[PDB]
């Protein structure tokens, strides 16, 4: 409904629309087009803004655009006016060497919170924010948490006889990036998907 | 209500016991998979060869150390999920705090079937020379706890 | 260079390429037992059997692909229903005589069988899926046998990847170790007991399973549990 | 007379009075919280601590702590309080220990009430100078 | 101009001159876990242990929200038996978390017979999950394709018991609000959300329906199969603190018109998919097959591999729009889990609720928001 | 049919003869493995006389000289099995009703087993 204007406007205009099987979609324009084609969005009729979350891909195996990028998710709640229910994600990448991003708080007052939080754990700075200050970490912690590059901080559990058990060296678990304990990975071990 | 019993049902969640077979060999072949899933790396367990003379377990391979820090664990039976053999299963016991840290983790000879009480009771009830009470009851105790002698009038 | 084309990835790759480094460099992937680095490549687990066309001209039987030099022009198929459902036949004919230890096996979590049987096995044909197709007695052999003060063999366990044979005589040059009988009853043995080699220990880290296995350290701790740290020997120049 | 039959004779009854005179003043913070109103409704020494301790609400509990009269025991109740439980990063203050003397550890998350029931009655004939650890040894009534 | 400062486990700052409100500012962070981060270090079979911490109160939602979003990516399907068991179970947490609501109201109200009640209500449904999951809270059940194992022979007995009992016994606190002796002066005015700010601010826990908001995730964008059951979504006319108590009232019994729905076509079968790629193989053939064998010792030391993309699913807990956002790089392990923890953005609208009203009622006035600090803190 | 249960009472019997020519002899008898189907029978029920699964007569560096196995309890086509390792010998032991365990048709007497593993100590022993 409101989300078919949607795409046969961002097709129109060099947006790629990003599609898995599974029912979401995305959108991602360009940093300054943002600003401006976000707002676009509201007067369309999108009233909700449901989340916003901060994605840092440094590790991640595959190459992409930049090295951060942060995702909003746009809605018509289907029990006021007449919004029909459309809804989607929009995501911009933003470089590492400049971490700033415009903030959505004229138009969403949720945003509020939110993308605080994005800025707390990930060092992303929004653009004339009421006020960028930490929300859920510490005064004084030294940077940002959920970052790939910053250390979760673990422990080595204890146990008698001096056994104990870094938690890091443990994990027989893989990390995508991770090649294996033997030569080398393959198959379902790669990503594995059933066909319904 | 110190004075009557819980009734606990018989799924319940509590000390883990380390069962045995008819035979009397331990179920516990060392293969340290219970320690693999566990989400808080509370599990630490040390192989050893069984004498073939005096067995330990069926295997080859018996579990040498076997140790778990309860003031880790998060008694999720992720644990009991992971045995291939049926040997650590979550118990009763939960009458279990105490004084030092390091007095938490218990060993093979704390989780055993035939062992009755936690470390505490067990300790107590030592410098004392009265029998143990558990603090409970239950309708009845699963087929996984074969062996297990808990209270259970229902 | 040589223009291959392996899934729907093309990549140039020099003139001496085997169809399985052709795969591998393209990013794509297949079973693999037999075949070593720096060891002579040879068909003989018969698992990394790709299609293969020459045009579009499809050759009528399955490649072993580490075996096979690529052609200019050549194409690769890694993913068809035909390649997957014989890759799943190859497991099930590996498990069909295996013996069954995985958790008490000093071969923990990394074995190469292990894992192949997870990233291979079990096709999905298109009701409860089957597990186990062999129903019968398995092979009971010579097992936890110390060829050495620093190694010991497990007879059922192997399932003859050339590797260590192969590797005696070609790496080091002391044919100390090669198979026995024929057929299905065939095994790993020596006659020259010590393992004389003072290279002996490389087996070790070849073995596809636990098979060969480094008796210094038997009993330790998992594969997993290892807190593994890269540095350098310093016993001698080298 | 510090250690005289007099004086000590003594205390063995002041203890075996303060004993059985301990008004818990429970610290709650997550999940735990809400197990202990499951036991409480079936100026204090003797605090219990329920849950995860966060580093950022570490100080407060410091504090809280502190000003409190000086014949004082904590309990500290759960996984989460008794060590970083399964909550093994930044952001948790590894063993509540770490920033107030504890004087029982009680397993579980969240323990069984009648579980608290039991670490109080530890911590009983424990200020009462009548509890041992599994060394064989004789434990201070007090943390300090 | 006198600004003091307050501090449940929620720290506010009230910037405030006579007995009005100028401004309260909340500072959260004192329940901060960082799940988000420590979940990217899991199995995906070892974060199911993590959801049911942050909402302590309706756990079953989170563990619900997360798992609907795993299956979707490795393209898992859930059993008949499994949906119907799933929503038994999820309902029954919902129940649970309301009725702590509502005894803290009840508190306040000064009706101790009619509370003491209530704790023995919830306590009957904590029985029942012991009774199948043996965990009061936290219960390590719904998996990946379904769930852990089948239920005890003495559910349903159980279940009905407090399926003939809560009926009426609801209807009772629904007339001890309604026909309100006090609690009409204490709530009637305060509280003022309008509509149209609660679809600024995201407000979401049925303190966005109390408003008039008719939107409830379970209708508009249906996941476990509710498509399939009985449902009204209780309404409230101009968003206050009596409103918003009423509505959760009214929401527990559309809550039991599911479970009795449910309870209907619970029908004997598998509980959960037998993908031997994604569930480990039936333990009694662990004595036979090779196959078997290796797939169970990988499954539950390395993980299973979903393949590389992003998904997430909206559900519906007692506190608003739940909802995992999962980031994969086919490996044992998610890459990033972004939790949409509800009380976190209904917390917003925390600071124009109290706006210039009495300090008193402020209390009152940030309970009916029905916050849960794991879930917003996390 | 209860032939399946009569089966594992010879085959503990066979046990026992390998027991005592080790003893007699004064040759290493080995326990090679035990029956997975019972490792991994968790709470399942089992009745088997013994737990072993492969056996053998080893010699001095340990090398077998001597092989000897019985089906698992849930696998089909059961056989007690004698192999006589590098000299391509095997063996497939039924048993009939009646008679008793036999190789085909002949009796597999404690005389005839002796025979054998004498027949290959003295042969195949490596030291
Ligand atoms: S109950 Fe859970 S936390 Fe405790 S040892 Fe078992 S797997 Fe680990
Ligand atoms: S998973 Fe079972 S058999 Fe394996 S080490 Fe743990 S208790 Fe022992
Ligand atoms: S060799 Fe590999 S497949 Fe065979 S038992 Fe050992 S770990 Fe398992
Ligand atoms: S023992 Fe190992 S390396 Fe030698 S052939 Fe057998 S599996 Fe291959
Ligand atoms: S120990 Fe368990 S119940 Fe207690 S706060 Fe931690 S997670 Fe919650
Ligand atoms: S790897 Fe090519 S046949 Fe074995
Ligand atoms: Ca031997
Ligand atoms: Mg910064
Ligand atoms: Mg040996
Ligand atoms: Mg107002």
């Amino acid at each position: 409904m409101r989300l078919e204007r949607v795409l046969e406007e961002a097709r129109a205009k060099g947006y790629p629309i990003e599609d898995n099987g599974l029912g979401n979609l995305w959108v991602v324009l360009p940093r300054e087009r943002f600003k401006e084609e976000m707002a676009h969005y509201k007067a369309m009729g999108f009233n909700f803004l449901a989340d916003i979350v901060g994605l840092d891909y440094l590790t991640y195996p595959d190459p992409r655009p930049e090295r951060f990028a942060v995702v909003y998710e746009l809605v018509s709640l289907p029990g006021w006016k007449d919004g029909d229910g459309s809804r989607f994600f929009v995501r911009v990448y933003v470089p590492e060497e400049d971490p700033r991003l415009p903030t959505v708080t004229d138009l969403w007052g949720s945003a509020n919170f939110l993308e605080r939080e994005v800025y707390d754990l990930f060092g992303i700075v929004f653009e004339g924010h009421p006020d960028l200050r930490k929300i859920l970490t510490p005064e004084d912690l030294e940077g940002h948490p959920l970052r790939k590059d910053y250390p979760l901080g673990e422990t080595p559990t204890l146990f008698r006889e001096g056994r104990y058990i870094i938690p890091a060296e443990f994990r027989a678990a893989l990390t995508g990036k991770d090649p294996g304990l033997t030569f080398y990975k393959g198959g379902s071990r790669k990503g594995y998907r059933s066909l319904w | 209500y110190p004075d009557a019993p819980v009734a606990l049902k018989p799924r319940f969640h509590g000390r883990h016991v380390l069962t045995r077979h008819p035979n009397g060999l331990e179920k516990c072949i060392g293969c340290s998979l219970c320690a693999a899933a566990c989400p808080a790396y509370a599990i630490y367990v040390e192989p050893a060869e069984n004498d073939p003379e005096n067995p330990v377990s069926a295997g080859e391979r018996y579990a040498k150390v076997y140790e778990i820090n309860m003031l880790r664990c998060i008694f999720c039976g992720l644990c009991e999920e992971a045995c291939p053999t049926g040997a650590i299963v979550l118990g009763y016991d939960f009458e279990m705090a105490d004084y030092e840290y390091s007095d938490l983790v218990y060993g093979k000879e704390d989780m055993l079937v035939d062992v009755v009480g936690t470390k505490p009771q067990r300790r107590e009830a030592k410098r004392t020379g009265k029998p143990v009470k558990v603090g409970y009851v239950v309708p009845y105790v699963r087929p996984e706890l074969e062996g297990f002698k808990a209270p259970t009038e229902g | 260079m040589v223009r291959v084309k392996v899934n729907d990835r093309i990549v140039e790759v020099p003139p001496g390429t085997s169809v399985m480094d052709a795969v591998f460099h393209a990013g794509y992937d297949v079973p693999l037992f037999c075949s070593e680095k720096h060891l002579s490549p040879i068909g003989a687990c018969r698992m990394c059997l790709v299609r293969i066309g020459l045009p579009i001209q499809w050759q009528p039987k399955l490649a072993a692909s580490c075996v096979t030099a690529v052609a200019d022009g050549m194409v690769v198929d890694t993913l068809s229903d035909v390649v997957r459902e014989a890759q799943a036949g190859m497991v099930e004919f590996t498990l069909l005589n295996h013996p069954l230890d995985c958790p008490t096996c000093d071969k923990g979590g990394a074995c190469e069988l292990q894992d192949r049987t997870v990233e291979y096995g079990l096709y999905e044909k298109y009701e409860l899926p089957v597990y186990t197709r062999f129903e019968f007695t398995r092979r009971h052999v010579d097992k936890h046998h110390p060829l050495s003060p620093f190694v010991i063999l497990d007879r059922e366990r192997c399932i003859h990847c050339k590797r260590c044979v192969r590797y005696f005589e070609e790496v080091p040059g002391d044919e100390v170790l090669d198979f026995i009988e024929r057929g299905v009853h065939t095994f790993i043995g020596t006659m020259d007991f010590g393992l004389p080699s003072g290279f002996s220990g490389n087996i070790t880290d070849i073995c596809p399973v636990g098979a060969l296995l480094d008796l210094t350290a038997r009993f330790r701790a998992r594969n997993w549990e290892m807190e593994e740290t890269p540095t350098t020997c310093a016993l001698c120049p080298v | 007379e510090r250690e005289g039959i007099l004086f000590t004779t003594l205390e063995k009854l002041v203890a075996w009075g303060r004993s059985n005179s301990l008004w818990p003043a429970t610290f709650g913070l997550a999940c735990c919280a809400i197990e202990m109103m499951a036991s409480t409704d079936a100026q204090a020494d003797v605090m219990i601590v329920a849950g995860r301790l966060s580093k950022k609400m570490a100080p407060v509990m410091r504090r809280v702590w502190e000003q409190m009269p000086d014949p004082k025991w904590v309990i500290s109740m759960g996984a989460c309080a008794s060590s970083g439980g399964m909550f093994n990063n930044y952001a948790i203050v590894q063993n509540v220990d770490s920033v107030v003397p504890v004087d029982v550890y009680v397993p579980g998350c969240p323990p069984r009430p009648e579980a608290l029931i039991y670490a109080v009655m530890q911590l009983q004939k424990k200020v009462r100078g009548q509890a041992y650890n599994e060394r064989g040894e004789r434990l201070p009534p007090v943390a300090a | 101009v006198m600004t003091l400062n307050v501090g449940g486990v929620l720290r506010l700052m009230v910037t405030l001159s006579g007995e009005e409100v100028l401004e309260v500012v909340p500072h959260i962070g004192y329940l901060h876990t960082g799940f988000e981060k420590t979940m990217e270090h899991r199995t995906y079979l070892q974060n199911i242990t993590y959801t049911p911490r942050m909402d302590y109160l309706h756990s079953f939602a989170h563990d619900l929200a997360y798992a609907l979003a795993v299956e979707k990516l490795l393209g898992a399907v859930v059993p008949p038996r499994a949906e119907t068991i799933r929503v038994i179970l999820n309902e029954l947490s919902r129940l649970a978390s309301h009725l702590v609501f509502l005894g803290t109201g009840l508190l306040d109200l000064g009706a101790l017979t009619p509370f003491f009640y209530a704790f023995r209500e919830r306590e009957t449904i904590l029985d029942l999950f012991e009774w199948v999951t043996g965990q009061r809270f936290h219960h390590n059940y719904i998996r990946i394709g379904g769930v852990k194992e089948d239920l005890p022979e003495e559910f349903v007995p159980e279940l009905k018991k407090l399926l003939e009992v809560l009926p009426h016994r609801i209807d009772e606190y629904e007339a001890l609000f309604a026909e309100s002796p006090i609690f009409y002066e204490r709530a009637r005015g305060v509280g003022v959300i309008p509509p149209e700010v609660a679809i600024d601010l995201g407000l979401t826990g049925g303190s966005l329906r109390a408003s008039g908001v008719n939107y409830d995730v379970r209708k508009a964008y249906p996941y476990s199969g509710y498509e399939t059951y009985t449902f009204d979504v209780p309404l409230g006319e101009r968003g206050d603190v009596f409103d918003r108590m009423l509505v959760r009232i009214r929401e527990m019994r559309e809550s039991v018109k599911i479970i009795k729905q449910a309870l209907e076509r619970l029908e004997p079968g598998p509980v959960r998919d037998p993908n031997p790629q994604i569930t480990p193989p039936p333990r009694h053939l662990l004595e036979t097959s090779m196959e078997a064998v290796i797939y169970h010792f990988k499954h539950y030391t390395e993980g299973f591999h979903p393949p590389k993309g992003e998904v997430y699913v909206p559900t519906e807990s007692a506190r608003g729009e739940l909802g995992y956002y999962i980031v994969s790089d086919g490996g044992s392990m998610p890459y990033r889990v972004k939790v949409r923890a509800p009380s976190f953005v209904n917390l917003q609208s925390l600071p124009y609720a109290c706006k210039g009203e009495q300090v008193p009622d402020m209390v009152a006035i940030i309970a009916s928001l029905d916050p849960v600090m794991g879930d917003v803190d996390r | 049919a209860s032939s399946e249960r009569e089966l594992y009472e010879a085959w503990v019997e066979l046990l026992s003869w390998m027991r005592e020519y080790a003893q007699a002899k004064g040759v290493r008898f080995e326990k090679e493995a035990d029956f997975p189907d019972f490792i991994y029978r968790m709470e399942r029920p089992y009745d088997l006389p013994t737990t072993i699964m492969t056996a053998s007569l080893s010699d001095g560096l340990g090398e077998p000289f001597l092989l000897a196995d019985v089906s698992p309890r849930h696998a089909k086509l059961k056989r007690i099995g004698l192999r006589l390792p590098r000299a391509h010998i095997h063996l497939h032991a039924h048993y009939e009703p009646g008679k008793g365990l036999v190789t085909g048709k002949i009796p597999l007497t404690k005389e005839r087993f002796f025979a054998l593993a004498d027949r290959a100590r003295e042969a195949l022993a490596f030291a």
